[PDB]
RNA sequence: UGAGGUAGUAGGUUGUAUAGU
DNA sequence: AAACTATACAACCTACTACCTCAT
RNA sequence: UGAGGUAGUAGGUUGUAUAGU
DNA sequence: AAACTATACAACCTACTACCTCAT
């Protein structure tokens, strides 16, 4: 019965590096001998060193140091060692450390150039891992009788992943770029025909006062509904501005600065998506900046647009999914869009407090997850559109803006492993411990909720 | 159809000269630097608090594990991962009676009763501090569920203020962390489910624990000689109709795990209707003087790049005031990080979603960084639903953009309260805000300490 | 005929409830009472400083002899005697450069370089102890011997203003632990041990330990209630400021704690009347400091108050200290003087008066021989022929040989020093001490009750 | 049944270390053998040694020191360890301990070079750290800690020749008593009879200015040669007060209070023994607060007086030796008496400077004890002493005061052994100690010396 | 830990109560 | 001493920086 | 750590500069 | 408004309370 790990070092160096492994392994299961903790001072060497190299060992190892190169015990253990081996005929019975950088493959004695040398030189881990990985040192920990491996398999084999992986997969956002930009931003100069007393809320069409001017994106001569004093005015007073040069950065005049001609149209462009979207008869809930919209019971069939639900019921509640979008220029000529949920208690009214929402949106942050979320979020987008690739925007009577409905894809170099689905639940886990570490002054609202 | 060029998650050194991306893996396996000899606990509570406390320190005396360590890896026990002893005996007991806290509960005035308590405990310890004659490094305050219910302007930052000038290190445990067993409402359901995560639970406060001792757990892999990080501190002070203004403050990373942390002014300029945020000349000044007069003391040299993180824009008068104080060799970067911009790469197909380190690039002078999100070595996410990216932007300086990623990404796990892998905002910014609220907390505070044992 | 009565040598209790008489063989023997896990050193000096605290910590390491072991006990070491963790690695280290000193030793106002010198030690300290992050519990400063002999007391002001940050410290002396190449122009060491090391070993490890957090050794016998109180009448003496009398007042209660509590600076009595008769007002206070410090640390009214002094205690004062004192309770006061001459000197042999030997003349007063041979020792702590005290109880029922037993036993609790015994009582011992350091500076207003800031 | 420790060492030299392990060995547990606490003299030892080593002896522990591996009887328990230690087949057995750091690993004996020694060099907490655990890895029976056993032993071993005895042992003191004092005391009313501007010390006999009176211990005819003008004084003018209704504490007049009739009485006392002493024509030092005085070299007989030394000359320095009195009635009515040496240059004249002599009589303190004071301060009195008995004073034409040259002593009930001469030596290492842990601006007075 | 909540200001609009030449 | 029509700050019209809350 | 060295006053002596009815 | 003369503390006559340093 030979089952016992031999490590040759420096008697006063690599005590650090012998003793580590020496531990290490005798906390995975595995019976070593080392001549710091077992050979302590008080004991005699050289007769227990033949006995445990001649009876009950059975792996060698050799920790190579410049240190340990030239140390008298190291040669002569190796020596008794390549008798042993030559005795049990192992060619693998000798297993070398690498510690010292600093020395050649040639400074080392010549017994230990026959054989492979474990790479333990930069770090210990990966070293650890490739002894174990040595046939007659496997993973298996000393051919273990009867117990105290759950310990153990919790340790290695419940640890394995420590690297990355390079894979290429693709990723879609939720912004959504405009198509076919508008040839010409509009100023209507109506300086005595613009009432002090009326509001830019109430018409039909994008327009901010600027100065004196009105600033819109479609023609002067569709305002008539709820004006007369229009045909008074001549459209050669308005001036028109190509969206290219402001795109660009290059128009530059004292009139509206570039930065100045982005907020504009970027303000123009949120008024007029609320507009339409509004003509798209679909609830609105009130927010702190911006505001949120979401679809009713009753128009939606089947719970299923494009093999997606969008509606729900839970407990006594429904809840309605939705959108809040509001675009930008910097990067892209791009509009983006934020994931919104909104709840309600019979789908014809919403809740009175918003603590309730609030609360119930939480409630209902553990039960689905990002594939869910962007299902979701991409059926909202398609029951938007009427048509297949844009969205038509009712901007003007004569001009429509198209946004591409479809999101932005991207493409990574690098990337990960699919696992199964137990790690959904220990993200579920993950949301309870986020629960068991931060809480504050969540007594009454718990008690009011019922 | 453009790419997220990725970047590799630095380590964090370890002993005997190793470094492993997981701090708690890599503390079961290899240990600390600088070992210290031990601690010696003082306890300021009720008997139910000194139970309580040492039936927690025997458990975690013991080794303990969680229902998996994907996420949470084991706790091999406090002597096995840290090498230090910390037993119940030799444990400090300084009494504190029902009778007179339950004499002042019942006062009109909530404020004059948090008032009395922070009193209360101060005077406590600072006789404990001031007489006595054995050695207590760490100070473990326990408050039951009564006083924190009914006296509901926070204790914690007061009470860490006002023992900012004696310079002790104390550390504050609800009765709720560690008495999980019997913390039940009405339903029967813990109100804090720690039953799972004990072994997150032991990590975290033997952490701070260790953090508030003395000893660093662990440094950084690379940091190129002559550069220092500093985190401009935006806290805004709130304390009602004082003349308000700003009380910025920084964070300094250069050589260690240690930052040297300094007050910045009171603010007497710039109101809160030009309340943009920015410096005087002559606080800029000073500000920057402090940060090489310590960098001159901690590394006696000086250094070649400055690093300034920031949540707001920056502007060209403060730059010039800048830049007439550095010398001639030195290059100044600026760095804005944001949290509110909404931008969420979904996943086309797959089990999980976008992973840390994939960082999207627009421009030389930003670009966005996903600092939070799936990792290989966990093997779980950080966050919940889909994760939210930061926007970086250098808003004036000459720089490579993934320089800066780099760095930011190698910042973002030197989290020393709490035992976890990575958290979204850089520390520099997580520590900001602690900072600020006990440096604006009290109104005493003239010179404070720059080590951070006696904050978080 | 007239005898001398013999007081027996008190006992000192040890680890694991363990009595002895010699504190060094006990503690070579036996160990510390509570025990502290180890303790970090720091240290602010030159790089000379530096490589001599290594050298000597490491030698103290490693077991020094002496000559022999009946008056000399030999160190077992650091850790086989007190059980703690002493290493030459985690010091941290605050260097000064040549420089400064050179450009400032020039000038004409001494004082002027004792203010800076001691607030760059100060400053330096204070920044290590705010910005630094390794816990340091003792500081070690090591001084040139150039501004020794080129340039009131160095650590009485840095002490003092120190004391406003609650932060322990030790003074070592270049020559000190440097003896070996420190020899003055004929080529024999002034700061001569040859044979002493082992003393300074015992000495600096005692001293180290007493600041680390630890308790060495206390005393056994204490009665329920009893509390000893040592008042201080040093005086202080800066020249117009009215000094009158800061008179401050030590106390021990349950074991070597000395909880010191600030006296009142006292407008009474300007040193043209320095009889020291305290006022009413003041006299309350302090008694009225002592009790409520005993009912904090002991829960329960001290049943006797025995009160030490080195003057005379009138009427008035007395009544005062009575009233607030309830009915209960005895107060008892004591007056140690070394002035007064009687030297006993003895018929053959060539050796001194034993330790243990009283004499007494009245009920109120008597003597007591506290120095002489020993016979554990087999040698004399005194030089020559030792000089007694002289003891008399002003008014108060209470018993002579109780009183006489009670100041032998409180002999014995020096802490600074790893002695035998000393002479004065260690209340009256840290007295000058507790008066040097808090009338350094007037400008503290709540200073520290313990006494590692001090010794 | 074997469960003893033994160790064997250089008795005189390792005797602190085994000492230090036996009590400690001892304290936790383990019941140990030693030549030390055990081995006493008057016993045969080789037998006993014997048999303790090969019939109860467990384990043996051999100090491997410089004088460990050359004396004989080591080398012969070595020996005889080495033959029980192959009678039992066992290796446990010797356990060599090494604490000098000089020893190489060379040097040592065969028996030792083959077991590691265990190390006691750097350190001996660690040490005994090891021993124990090694003691309980070989599975030694012990016993419950109990240092109550060892605090037993050494008080019983450790404190033989150190503990005070019971006998009874004579002392003599420095205290003087009077046997005669005058019984009444002379108030001169003498008013108009004395100039204003009389200087009270130019007087042959005590005197003291007092109010309308002029208080001393001789008649108004003692006067009549110094004063011409005090023939015409009537005596019935001056009262007299009983002496011994002042020194029993029964006098207490509104005229003069008893504590100033005891001042009064006292002032009288010391300018007596003042003029007296000048009339024995012995030389004077300016003493800071009281009078010092010298017996000149030249006058004794042979520097001799009963065979007794008393003056001499060291280094160039003829150094006196004198005394002061000053007179205390407080417990008795005592004359006090305290020794001063004196250092002069050529016996005639001072030395200028005071820290010289101040120098002097530190440096010549060490070389005698308290037998020389004894012998010197009896000499000085009894030369004094004009009789034989007591001094005969010089205060009145007539009334006188006796004072005995011997001194009042004390016995004491317990004492202590005479040892060697070895503990004077000891204290003289004591003053350098004393030297040692304190120096204050002694640079400038040491240049001087020379 | 991140998504919803309130106060109210980055930086240009036009309504109050004076004064530039 | 007073004619024409702008000033002098400056409150306020759609929007971006912060502190506080709820809950897994 | 102890013995000489030194400024200054207990506490009731007798010289400065009044004022009391 | 003024005879006697001690007054009301006060400067100081020999020796008690603490310091402070010189070296063993």
């Amino acid at each position: 019965m030979r089952n016992k790990i031999f490590i040759s070092h420096a008697t006063p160096e690599d005590d650090d590096f012998t003793r580590w492994l020496s531990l290490k392994l005798i906390g995975l299961g595995y019976e070593v001998w080392c001549d710091i903790l077992f050979l302590d001072k008080g004991v005699d060497f050289w007769s227990t060193i033949e006995k445990e190299i001649r009876e009950n060992t059975c792996k060698f190892l050799i920790v190579s140091s410049t240190a340990g190169n030239k140390r008298e015990g190291v040669l002569k253990e190796l020596a008794v060692a390549t008798k042993v081996k030559k005795h049990l005929q192992d060619d693998m019975f000798i297993i070398p450390l690498a510690i010292d950088e600093n020395l050649s493959y040639d400074d080392i004695n010549i017994e230990i150039v026959r054989l492979n040398a474990i790479d333990f030189k930069k770090s210990w881990a990966k070293g650890l891992q490739d002894l174990l990985d040595a046939f007659e040192k496997q993973n298996v920990p000393k051919k273990p009788p009867d117990h105290s491996k759950s310990n153990l398999l919790y340790q290695q084999i419940f640890l394995h992943d420590k690297q990355a992986i390079e894979k290429e997969e693709t990723y879609d956002s939720n912004w959504f770029p405009i198509i076919s930009f508008p040839n010409e931003l509009r100023f209507h100069r109506y300086d005595w025909r613009l009432p002090k007393q009326f509001d830019v809320r109430t018409l039909a069409f994008p327009a901010i006062r600027y100065k004196e001017y009105l600033c819109t994106f479609a023609w002067e001569y569709d305002f008539i509904h709820q004006l007369p004093k229009t045909e008074t005015y001549n459209g050669q007073e308005s001036i028109r501005i190509s969206t290219s040069d402001i795109l660009s950065g290059r128009y530059d005049t004292d009139f509206i600065r570039n930065y100045e001609c982005q907020r504009l149209i970027v303000q123009l462009i949120n008024k007029a998506f609320e507009l339409r979207m509004k003509d798209k008869n679909v609830r609105e809930y009130q927010m702190s900046k911006t505001f949120a919209y979401w679809i009713e019971k009753g128009k939606l069939e089947k719970d299923k647009f494009e093999k997606i639900k969008l509606v729900g019921k839970q407990k006594n509640k429904y809840w309605h999914f939705g959108i809040s979008a509001a675009g930008k220029l910097y990067p892209s000529p791009v509009l983006m869009v934020s994931s919104h949920i909104i709840f309600t208690m019979d789908g014809i009214n919403l809740i009175k407090s918003k603590s309730i929402q609030h609360s119930s949106r939480r409630k209902q942050g553990k039960n689905w997850w990002n594939d869910k979320w962007r299902e979701k979020l991409l059926a909202f987008i398609r029951f938007l559109s009427d048509d297949q690739n844009a969205i038509y925007l009712n901007v003007g009577s004569e001009e429509k803006i198209l946004i591409s409905n479809k999101p932005l894809k991207f493409f990574g170099k690098m990337s990960y492993v699919t696992p199964s689905e137990v790690t959904l639940e220990e993200e579920s886990v993950l949301a309870d411990i986020n629960n068991f570490e931060e809480d504050t002054e969540d007594l009454d609202e718990l008690e009011d909720i019922e | 159809m453009k790419e997220l060029i990725y970047i590799e998650e630095p380590s964090i050194l370890f002993a005997h000269g190793q470094k492993c991306t997981d701090p708690r893996d890599g503390l079961a396996l290899f240990g600390p630097l600088n070992q210290i000899y031990g601690i010696k606990s003082g306890v300021v509570g009720t008997q139910k608090g000194l139970q309580i406390f040492k039936s927690y320190l025997d458990k975690i005396q013991k080794p303990i594990y969680n229902h998996n360590n994907i996420t949470r890896p084991m706790f091999p026990g406090f002597e096995a991962v840290f090498g230090c002893k910390w037993e119940s005996q030799n444990i400090v007991f300084k009494e504190i009676t029902d009778e007179e806290i339950r004499r002042y509960l019942f006062n009109a005035s909530t404020h004059k009763r948090t008032y009395d308590l922070v009193t209360l405990f101060n005077d406590k310890i600072i006789t404990a501090n001031k007489n006595d004659e054995e050695r207590v490094d760490v100070w473990f305050v326990i408050v039951p569920e009564e006083i924190y219910k009914y006296c509901r302007a926070q204790f914690h930052d007061q009470l860490k203020a006002r023992l900012l000038e004696h310079t002790i290190p104390t550390q504050i445990l609800r009765e709720s962390t560690l008495a999980w067993r019997d913390f039940k409402n009405t339903f029967g359901a813990p109100i804090r489910d720690f039953s799972k995560i004990e072994g997150h639970l032991a990590w975290t406060i033997s952490t701070a624990a260790y953090y508030k001792a003395g000893g660093k757990p662990w440094k950084l892999g690379d940091i190129r000689p002559g550069v220092c990080y500093l985190g401009l501190v935006y806290k805004k002070i709130e304390k009602s109709k004082n003349p308000q203004n700003a009380c910025c403050a920084a964070q300094m990373f250069l050589d260690n795990g240690d930052g040297t942390v300094f007050k910045g002014e009171v603010g007497p300029w710039y109101n809160p209707e030009k309340g943009e945020y920015h410096l005087k000349p002559k606080e800029a000044k000073a500000l920057l003087t402090q940060a090489l007069e310590s960098y001159k003391e901690q590394n006696k040299s000086y250094p070649k790049e400055v690093f300034i993180h920031a949540r707001t824009r920056f502007n060209d008068e403060e730059w010039n005031a800048f830049n007439e104080v550095t010398p001639k060799n030195t290059n100044l970067v600026g760095v804005t990080i944001t949290k509110s911009k909404p931008l969420k790469l979904y996943k086309t197909e797959g089990a999980f979603p976008i992973m840390r380190g994939n960082a999207y690039i627009v421009d030389e002078k930003k670009a966005f960084l996903w600092t939070l999100g799936f990792v290989p070595k966990l093997q779980s996410t950080l966050s919940m639903e889909v994760p939210n990216p930061i926007f970086i932007e250098i808003n004036k300086g000459e720089a490579e953009i993934q320089q800066v990623l780099k760095d930011i990404l190698a910042l973002t796990k030197l989290n020393y309260n709490a035992c976890i892998y990575a958290d979204g905002e850089p520390v520099t910014l997580r520590f900001a805000n602690k900072i600020g609220e006990i440096l604006t907390a009290s109104t005493e505070i003239k010179t404070p300490p720059l080590a951070f044992k006696y904050y978080i």
